[PDB]
């Protein structure tokens, strides 16, 4: 069994020439050595990173003089500004860990290939929005499980009590909140043969701006 | 099913920006993005238990998100001035940043001075581009990336150009102890 | 892979005359399509409602004039309010989840059956609230294995989560304070033949007024 | 099915002359009867008693008048407070859920022993208390196993959940930390051919008082 | 004054857009002849119509452009209800 | 409950109001049962159902029935919209 201690006694003995404690680190569960935990972490800052540049864009979108809708804007700056946020925090939870942080890290979780667009009408930008939070949902899903029950050698409950305290709670009140926007906009799209769809559009954005 | 409303015009006149100027704009804000992440990557690299500088960490993860902020000024501009309409997607993309890992602090501050400096010349190419335009002199963007942007640039290198010199100085015998001092002195600590 | 956003693409295309969206709705993580989470869920929130009323009742009952113990009845009252808003908590968390409340729907553990009767002595009553709590506490357990162990293609933390902050961390502390009401009355019966048990039980209600 | 009340009904009958009530405790989801979990929480409290005086040792010795570092003092004292204060409330949470403490129960996880000593040098003190914290980490990630995982007829949520928030958030920022000096205490000893180690170790100390 | 007659908040908007517009194409010619003379550039007067009046045309024909195209998209099939609204929003007022 | 689902608010609110013109009716008839038993008039429990019960009954179904006319007369053309407003400046957020 290697310890800090015992590198310590070894190196420090008057017949080393060297200090490499290689087990005087942040390592312990053996976090990194058995799993995927530790590479899917450092890919989840990576989707953040992503996300939070795709919604600063929609954010930007909804701000052109054309479109014009401050609610929508607002919406997306904050889900970029969160995202940006949770970037940060993550890296530093990997090297809390005792990991480095590795910017080309893939996740193997199956994902398909779509471009986010940023140029989209109202409804097809909650719809994308709604997608792309249900994506970063499931992908604390699948870590969580990762570190807790599929591989037999790995159990991290450290790492699954942060994605419940710091992205699995809160990712249910966002989903449930792009969802309801969604069923709204359908409503105004379908009822009275979308009758009121223009003054209803401007309605709901001067309702986002007053509750996002 | 109709699910969006049939655009409007309105008159366009005022929109007034020249090609060359907006490309240059264009270009400006994929390089303040690619700092923003070139910062981050120094934030993770001395975030880490073996490296351990909680100042320069910090330092450097508050330069990140400076950065990303120039970016936003920038579009910002742009969407005042009529522009951004459409060919909004193609602004930007993330990649992973070049360099990861640095031998030590002033190594970093080195590497950010020039970084700095990089951005400095590249904006200088922005306001030539918007001010020599044979058809039209953008006269507010120009003295909007002269004030601002510049301002911000040369108050920057001289702090880094400062902390890279003052760390530097205690490298050939201090190595240890004087990152360890000034790391902290970043986070306002006097051991 | 079906999207919301791909669903919008599809309908709000000029040959759609419907805008069906079946993608756009707060379900995520499969919530609903494998196991029994979902639907054991709804069947909490139904046993949390019979037993406001269970609670309330028995109240009622220490509240009447010959029994007249204001401290039980106090008690009860906390028990039943709690329940009653932990109802409501539940159907919300039901629909915020994106499913939908259905106060008919049976739970699959096999739990006894035992109708609550209200008209109980002291001890007796204490007996019950300590095993109704322990039954709402062990349906808890119940539910967040069937969320995160007991079916190979469910895995649903944020249920988990829900669980151990809103229900799971309180029901040790009321057992633990219901098992202790039910030792004293024991020794209040006991003790030197019983002989204290009039005197007990009015100093006892006392201090539950003042600590309830 | 063995209910307090049944007891309660059982005993309280004329016929009876006793009153056992052996289900009227705190005891639920068969906490103490399959598995290891309750006297691993026991033997974790045991293990937080042994450490807290290890680290009050560790306090003195770096308080002498030889030695003189307040600040690696102030660290082992706070270690040592938190360890005394956690034994407590490991103890409470035992009897909370209706067991008892037994000071000599020990742990299954097999961990090798060596002797905790107080007199050491800082770096070797550092390196000594980042292995203990590290197994105080890693036996909580052994219990969190046993109670969620390890045992097919053994499932708790709330020792997992105890566990998490009172154990596990913490145990990662004091292990980073501890790993953060021993890299300081590693450069100041190697850099330079480790000239600066006196002054260095002096500087150190007095950063420690001013954040531990 | 040239106008005195709108058909309705779109028109005067898009008018007022107008007029802003010819007002910093104006002030940008200020700053030409200021600039560009041989024998004098003002290069503090160039300063002062740059930083202070086209600051404020820029940021005015954003906004004008905005409110437009944000009561123009009403004007298809609720010009009353929709510019009645619009004009409340104005005074700081949510129906 | 006897129903679970509702094609709006205006089917809501009507069902709500045709409740509580029944709890209405139930009150009154406990109200006759308690002051016309031939042995015992119970004027204390018959002053307490028509002072604070039948008080809270009347109260509440004119609230309701309101509430039921104003959204109503927006569902031949607005039912989106109108409810949509509606269902907000019910949580005191007027949009
Ligand atoms: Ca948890
Ligand atoms: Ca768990
Ligand atoms: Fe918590
Ligand atoms: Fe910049």
């Amino acid at each position: 069994a290697d310890t800090c201690y015992n590198d310590v006694a070894l190196d420090c003995g008057i017949t080393s020439n060297s200090l490499a404690l290689p087990r005087c680190n942040a390592v312990y569960g053996e976090y990194g050595s058995h799993g995927n935990v530790a590479t899917e972490l450092q890919a989840y800052a990576k989707l953040h990173l992503e996300r939070s540049y795709d919604y600063l864009l929609s954010a930007a979108y909804f701000n052109n003089y054309q479109t014009n809708r401050a609610g929508f804007s607002k919406l997306f700056k904050k889900l970029s500004d969160e995202a940006w946020s949770k970037t940060i925090d993550i890296i530093k939870h990997v090297t809390k860990r005792g990991d480095k942080m590795n910017f080309d890290q893939h996740s193997t979780m199956k994902t398909e290939r779509k471009n986010y667009t940023a140029e989209n009408h109202e409804l097809e930008a909650l719809a994308k929005a709604l997608d792309t939070q249900k994506e970063l949902a499931e992908r604390a899903f699948y870590i969580h499980r990762e570190a807790t029950r599929n591989s037999q050698h790995l159990h991290d409950p450290e790492i699954a009590q942060y994605l419940e305290e710091e992205f699995i709670e809160d990712h249910a009140e966002k989903i449930r909140t792009l969802a309801g926007h969604t069923s709204d906009l359908k409503k105004f799209i379908t009822a009275n043969n979308g009758h009121d769809l223009s003054l209803a559009l401007y309605v709901f954005d001067e309702y986002l701006q007053k509750t996002v | 099913t109709q699910c969006n409303v049939n655009p409007v015009q309105i008159p366009k006149d005022w929109i007034t920006m020249h090609r060359s100027c907006r490309n240059s704009m264009r270009q400006q804000i994929q390089m303040e993005v690619g700092a923003s992440l070139q910062y981050l990557a120094m934030g993770a690299h001395f975030s880490k238990d073996v490296v351990n500088r909680p100042g320069f960490a910090q330092l450097f993860f508050d330069a990140a998100s400076e950065e990303r902020e120039h970016a936003m000024k920038l579009i910002e501009y742009l969407l005042m001035r009529g522009e951004l309409t459409n060919d909004v997607s193609s602004l930007l993309q993330v990649r992973p940043p070049t360099r990861s890992s640095w031998k030590g602090g002033v190594e970093a501050l080195e590497h950010a001075l020039s970084m700095e400096s990089d951005v400095t010349k590249s904006i200088r190419n922005v306001i030539k581009a918007c001010e020599d335009d044979s058809e039209f002199n953008d006269y507010h963007l120009v003295d909007y990336l002269t004030g601002d942007f510049l301002e911000e640039q040369y108050k920057g290198q001289r702090d880094l150009a400062g902390k890279a010199s003052t760390l530097k100085k205690l490298m050939d015998r201090h190595e240890a102890l004087g990152e360890f001092i000034f790391d902290k002195k970043l986070l306002g600590i006097d051991v």
